[PDB]
RNA sequence: UAUAUAGGCGUCUGGGGGGAACGCGGGGAAGUGAAACAUCUCAGUACCCGUAGGAAGAGAAAACAAAAUGUGAUUCCGUG
RNA sequence: CUGCUGUGAAUCUGCCGGGACCACCCGGUAAGCCUGAAUACUUCCCAGUGACCGAUAGCGGAUUAGUACCGUGAGGGAAU
RNA sequence: AGCGAAAGCGAGUCUGAAUAGGGCGUAUCCACACAAGAGUGUGUGGUGUAGUGGUGUGUUCUGGACCCGAAGCGGAGUGA
RNA sequence: CUGUGGGUAGGGGUGAAAGGCCAAUCAAACUCCGUGAUAGCUGGUUCUCCCCGAAAUGCAUUUAGGUGCAGCGUCGCAUG
RNA sequence: AAGUCCAAGAGUGCGGCAGUGAGACGGCGGGGGAUAAGCUCCGUGCGUCGAGAGGGAAACAGCCCAGAUCGCCGGCUAAG
RNA sequence: AAAACACAGGUCCGUGCGAAGUCGCAAGACGAUGUAUACGGACUGACGCCUGCCCGGUGCUGGCAGUAAACGGCGGUGGUCAUCCUAGGUAGCGA
RNA sequence: UGCACUACGAGUAAAGAUGCUCGUUACGCGCGGCAGGACGAAAAGACCCCGGGACCUUCACUACAACUUGGUAUUGGUGC
RNA sequence: UCUGAUCGUAUUGGGCCUCUAACCUCGGACCGUAUAUCCGGUUCAGGGACAGUGCCUGGUGGGUAGUUUAACUGGGGCGGUUGCCUCCUAAAAUGUAACGGAGGCGCCCAAAGGUUCCCUCAACCUGGACGGCAAUCAGGUGUUGAGUGUAAGUGCACAAGGGAGCUUGACUGCGAGACGGACAUGUCGAGCAGGGACGAAAGUCGGGACUAGUGAUCCGGCACCUCUGAGUGGAAGGGG
């Protein structure tokens, strides 16, 4: 069978032009108001994955 | 599956955006290329190139 | 709920764009500080909503 | 067969980051304290929760002055 | 019981049951997976019922399509 | 697209569709039917083939084989 | 050919008021200048970018999935 | 009391009620099928030599005899 | 700064594959216990066993000596 | 193998008749070829003793009259629901 | 039923030794008896804990049967 | 137009009363039928638009089914605990366990935040109506023993402790460089730009002396926006 990959996986993370694999931020989405802008600036933009899950996140993409 | 915490494919955050079904992507060439492929002539084409 | 979590909004842009606490039985009315308005680019009186 | 206790925080890794000679880069956080221990000295400043942090980069120097315990940053020399 | 019908009587034509797989229509689990579990999955599977044919079904646009002077029944393959 | 229960239209400036809905354009003409080929399968025969087995293997069954035997029965089931 | 949620733009692009900084990208390397010494850039020139299709092997995915082993669950039948 | 012939069938029967009996079995019979059920559990896993060679720790866990990541092995490439 | 430096078969980074995640005792510093336990929980570029044969402790995983490539009816020694 | 079950006896609840109840998806069946002196369900378990202060009215069967802790109340209080006579299986009676 | 020309004491050892250590005793092979050992045989401990299951209970959750309240279709006419 | 101000005026719901004709009757009589408590038909007698049944809709519902009912633990249970902060244990870097020893938190503040300027406490002694060891006053000693919103620790008399004035930086777009780290989290941050505050200026200000006061993801609200809109233009929905 055609090797299905992960769904939940696929949505959350992406892939650059070179091959790195990034995703986002946690602690974001709400009770926002008694975190200072420096936290959320902080949580904020898309960093690249751990060194220590690339080999499943790449697991889950490829599938 | 991590031992029965939340898994990496589980705590972070969806990505954003929507995907735009009817999005136009072209297959782009660069000067360079054409440049080069075509040394001594041009009428350049999309079946030219 | 004694300290109950309020928005103030532009007096001019109306753009509600800070959010924070304030008592409600130090100051049972609204709550008037200058704050920056991103929209207009400028002090104005912010007001609680 | 029981009590009150068994609670405790987490640790804070609290302690001097780098010691004396050790060349920083500007920002690099050197001393990590609850209140001031150390004291801010020349190329040095003390952030919001009295991390010392180096304003130049250069080489770290522990001094004294006036009976307070200060960080010092020395300008290193390019030879 | 009147109109008549149910019914009765006679006569001709047929059906009935079996069969390994494949078809169509209908009813329809649970083990299991989800590291528990109920939605979900398993699976419209197993099984069951009706009913064929050598195949069956589906078929001749109250269709797609997107401004292309577009394709032009259905079916089944490979992609997508 | 369809299944049950209510309500219930028009016949061509009619009606249906173009992924809520509205207007315009486009496509089609529902509520009637039939229709091969291209596809699925082998109870059973004709031939052949195997970098398949070779008697504890290969069918349960090269031998009284669904036999002997076991069980009330459904059923289980050899060895040579 | 990449960057963006996307419209879009394109060796740039996103954010942004910003020829401000930052992300992501511009195979890499080499030489010279212009700057710098908050860790090096910025330009120039050359240099040239390497994928894909079989097949072996090691993992892994869906399948029983290295082999053996429950108590029990469901369907249809058999038994006074 | 007993012969002969019958009837009641599985979440069902029958029970002067014992969770008794229902073909040597009953807190839900037997058979076949789903089915090679599943098992964080137990057991087993078959020829040789050469080279290197651990861990029984941290964090998280419906978690504590399981597992994920880090630590520690090995092989390859790069650096030195 | 040297040292080792035809090696530690060192360090780091990135990839294939792991296994491990039940430790034990002894020497030091400690908690709990009665400053008991062959008790229990920690720390220790501490050791050994685990995964280590040989010599001594009588026998005697963990103590002392010493790390087994093979052969010899050759020498020197450790602990004792 | 019993002290358990059953039992005859009793009490309560339901059922006015293809009844209630039960088996069936239904049709149908049993109940019962029975009819409230009967049938079903539930408790108790021969037999005896213990044990109501006495009838106006919330109301009831209705023709005024039952009735007993039918409902209080045991209170005056006979007495033993009997003359009159009070909206907790209850200390009536407290034997 | 791993073996076998299968002693005893005191030790040691996974802390209850035919098998190890040091001693003590014992000629080889049988027959009839006893039942103290071989942690004797038998039954992958029923006690206890962990995991799975089953059946039972309920003012655990979620459903369904059954009962039942309504709207409406069968469903109509007269009057007020 | 509606405005008078409620009279006629058309269909129409609800209630009540019935009625027969749908429908119902295991009430009777016949017929099919020789046999027949089946069944159907005809007819009379009763009910009757009720009932029953369909679709829809709420309620009761262990009658039945599928399942859940944590872990740690000097066996299990009972009892306790489970996240975050601060000490000791902890062996002078960091880290370090026990059902080891003590405590706190799930906030509060529109000023207790920002800035400018100024000041110094606690206690003791002296002597003064209430006044007392003791409210206020004066003087003298007083160097940290007072205070610091809140536990503890680290700090802070240069004050971070006490006052007064003005303000909202409890900002927006960012952030070189680091600490801590299985990962997810968590921290600190110079400096640039825009608009401000305070200060003559230098400059400080991205909450509070510091460390607790909290909860991933999914899903879904609200406001703004230049995104996208299933043929087109909108909208719906989606997006940021």
């Amino acid at each position: 069978p055609k090797a299905k990959t992960h769904s939940g996986a696929s949505k959350r993370f992406r892939r650059t032009g070179t091959g790195k694999i990034v995703r986002q931020k946690a602690n974001r989405r709400h009770l926002l108001e008694h975190k200072p802008t420096k936290r959320t600036r902080r949580l904020d933009g898309r960093t690249t994955v751990s060194a220590a899950d690339n080999s499943r996140i790449n697991k889950l993409l490829n599938g | 599956f991590e031992g029965g915490q939340m898994p990496i494919h589980m705590r972070l955050p969806k990505l954003k955006g929507f995907k735009n079904r009817f999005r136009t992507e072209y297959q782009v060439v660069n000067v360079g290329d054409i440049n080069k492929a075509f040394p001594q002539g041009g009428t350049v084409g999309v079946d030219e190139l | 709920d004694v300290r109950p979590k309020i928005t103030l909004a532009c007096e001019v842009c109306k753009h509600r764009n800070y959010i924070t606490k304030k008592n409600r039985r130090n100051d049972p009315d609204r709550l008037e500080i200058k704050k920056f308005c991103p929209n207009c680019g400028t002090h104005q009186p912010h007001k609680e909503s | 067969s029981s009590s009150r206790n068994g609670r405790d925080s987490a640790a804070q890794r609290l302690g001097v980051k780098r010691f004396g000679g050790q060349v920083v880069k500007a920002g690099e956080i050197l001393v990590r304290q609850r209140g001031t221990h150390f004291h801010p000295g020349v190329n040095v400043g003390r952030g919001g929760d009295d991390t010392l942090f180096a304003l130049a980069p250069g080489a770290v120097e522990f001094g004294a002055k006036r009976g307070r315990k200060t960080v010092n940053i020395v300008p290193v020399a390019r030879p």
